[PDB]
């Protein structure tokens, strides 16, 4: 079966500010 | 305190506190697990999106309705839907609010008993009451007589009532409803080249049906006109472009209501089951039922149905009686408005199934005096 | 400890510790044995110069890439490249650092299994994980949807992703990439008199391609203009003098991407395999994929490609959808930046293939749950 990623919390598109 | 007037329905769950004009939260009743694999880590991907959230991520889900024809076929999903409705769309804990569910006529007993058992054990409500979906629609019209045709999305049923005394031997329940019309529209669209197969694209076909289809006043004349001119072809833009043009599929989809032979069903249309339901009644209340025919439910919102049905019944009925079809503009929420009115009554305040009563007689209390 | 984000690639090996902005050491992946005899004694002549050292002694070497099209064809040379990368360009022993390799989609299994077996037996890393080269490029853009066209130097692949759920049935992998463009440029330069044959002179042709070639907005107009005026002829100085003048070879070399019939390939260009990859997706996520088309990989750095591709897709796509092409300035290292971000996540920290797990299931563990 395809892998199942365990559920986390956050985040994405919020490090674009801190790296840009 | 205030009562919760929930209305499970089949296709749209409508809920809200008793005593208002419109339901507070209306959202499709679909629970869709994701079907692909998923590679982004930490995206916060849940295991099941319910309600209106799964109508926005429907591109990667497999939506499946938990209510097939009035009856409930998947109890875990229905429990999930109820939990969502109580906690996220209304944000009121059920421990402090009576509930008033609604149920179609002539449904299996086990469905109703399981519903009350869930409401009393899992959500732990103070008191719940189950009411027939047509009596409420008669409440909302402010009448006290009349024969109501409640063509929902799951099942179409036709309950005649006189002077407040329901006639249990004249209820004609037919299982053609909005869902079968969606499937038939999706099946006749293939005659032009457009193929919708995925359970997500059923929603797109439903939107086409809602926005474009209409009921023809006379079927043969419309079939002849649409085959010569091109004044009917209305176009519609899919969720990605590539506009489509619907020709005489416009009035052929909802025509199935009056000729259920299109989808292979044997029974007679909604224009003739109403007349049969009337003729089973006594000979002295037929005039009042003729004059107070009530329409309700979502599927009776097609533009031009209140005239086609009146023409058909006038053809069937004796020439002297006056045929009048009540079609209020608030048809879709008629059942819920009636439910709010009924829950707001003082005389009704002692009909609830109190929890101590359930503890003494078990879930089979619903069939008893507290109906 | 910190993780090693290596990225084998094909043409440039990019590596560095997780959590930074740019790879620490970037150097061509070529291993070149000397080919002449050698008369000076005691000069300290080695038997194989790898990495950036063989781009300075390339006059007397026979450079040969160990990775042909994504797949690895010469395992000893690849092991040598990895050993160099770990010990001399980063100077960190692999016994104390997790590694995160990257692999193209739809590659042979044996390649991946051999890669993990090498990393666990020879270099003896604590834990390694293999990730698809397109998901990382989607990480780096800070998106969570979008269809990414990662036109590397070995192979061009086009992975669509929605809401974090990859669509495995819509991956379109095409084997035209930067190397074939180098060979085609080297083949059309012969029309003016310049003949490059040696495997060392392929590097010179690659430099010409990088510094001069550009993608034409409209091909026929450019072909007509370059055949009348002389405003396009840009000159370039070889490593020994004798400047050369490139005429309409400038935009004919990278045009092969949009017309793979130039090098005899049957398939459609990168402008039409993206549209085909979109059309295989479901009907409800096509708008989002249209609006979030992502470019990555080295070969997408040609001046003027983000406009040609947008024009082509707008020609193909329905007129209502908005077509937007994300072309970040840090395109070349986009995959590695995404790899660093993924390795720096806390949620990802338990997905590594721990060594004890490999000892229990063998190299075939990579195809299992730990993907
Ligand atoms: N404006 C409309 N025009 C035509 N059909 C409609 C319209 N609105 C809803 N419908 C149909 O009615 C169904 C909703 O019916 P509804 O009354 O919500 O069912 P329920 O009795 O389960 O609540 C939808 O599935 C749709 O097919
Ligand atoms: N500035 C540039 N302009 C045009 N082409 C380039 C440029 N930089 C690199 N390339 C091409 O891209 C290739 C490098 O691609 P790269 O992204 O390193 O591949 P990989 O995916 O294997 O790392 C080189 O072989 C070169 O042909
Ligand atoms: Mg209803
Ligand atoms: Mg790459």
């Amino acid at each position: 079966v395809p892998p199942k990623i365990p559920d986390g919390e956050r985040v994405d598109f919020d490090d674009i500010h801190r790296k840009r | 305190t205030t009562a919760l007037v929930c209305d499970n329905g089949s296709g749209l769950v409508k809920a809200g506190f008793a005593g208002d004009d419109a339901p507070r939260a209306v959202f499709p009743s679909i629970v869709g697990r994701p079907r692909h694999q998923g590679v982004m880590v930490g995206m916060g991907q849940k295991d099941s999106y319910v309600g209106d959230e799964a109508q926005s991520k429907r591109g990667i889900l497999t939506l499946k309705y938990p209510i097939e024809h009035g009856i409930i076929t998947n109890w875990d999903d229905m429990e999930k839907i109820w939990h969502h409705t109580f906690y996220n769309e209304l944000r009121v804990a059920p421990e402090e609010h009576p509930t008033l569910l609604t149920e179609a006529p002539l449904n299996p007993k086990a469905n109703r008993e399981k519903m009350t058992q869930i409401m009393f054990e899992t959500f732990n409500v103070p008191a719940m009451y189950v009411a027939i979906q047509a009596v409420l629609s008669l409440y909302a019209s402010g009448r006290t007589t009349g024969i109501v045709l409640d063509s929902g999305d799951g099942v179409t049923h036709n309950v005649p009532i006189y002077e407040g005394y329901a006639l249990p031997h004249a209820i004609m329940r037919l299982d053609l409803a909005g869902r079968d019309l969606t499937d038939y529209l999706m099946k006749i669209l293939t005659e032009r080249g457009y193929s919708f197969v995925t359970t997500a694209e059923r929603e797109i076909v439903r939107d086409i049906k809602e926005k474009l289809c209409y009921v023809a006043l006379d079927f043969e004349n419309e079939m002849a006109t649409a085959a010569s001119s091109s004044s009917l072809e209305k176009s519609y833009e899919l969720p990605d472009g590539q506009v489509i043009t619907i020709g005489n599929e416009r009035f052929r989809c909802p025509e199935t209501l009056f000729q259920p032979s299109f989808i292979g069903m044997e029974s007679a249309g909604i224009h003739e089951t109403t007349y049969n339901s009337i003729m089973k009644c006594d000979i002295d209340i037929r005039k009042d039922l003729y004059a107070n025919n009530v329409l309700s439910g979502g599927t009776t919102m097609y533009p031009g149905i209140a005239d086609r049905m009146q023409k058909e019944i006038t053809a069937l009925a004796p020439s002297t009686m006056k045929i009048k079809i009540i079609a209020p503009p608030e048809r879709k929420y008629s059942v819920w408005i009636g439910g709010s009115i009924l829950a707001s009554l003082s005389t009704f305040q002692q009909m609830w199934i109190s929890k101590q009563e359930y503890d003494e007689a078990g879930p089979s209390i619903v069939h008893r005096k507290c109906f």
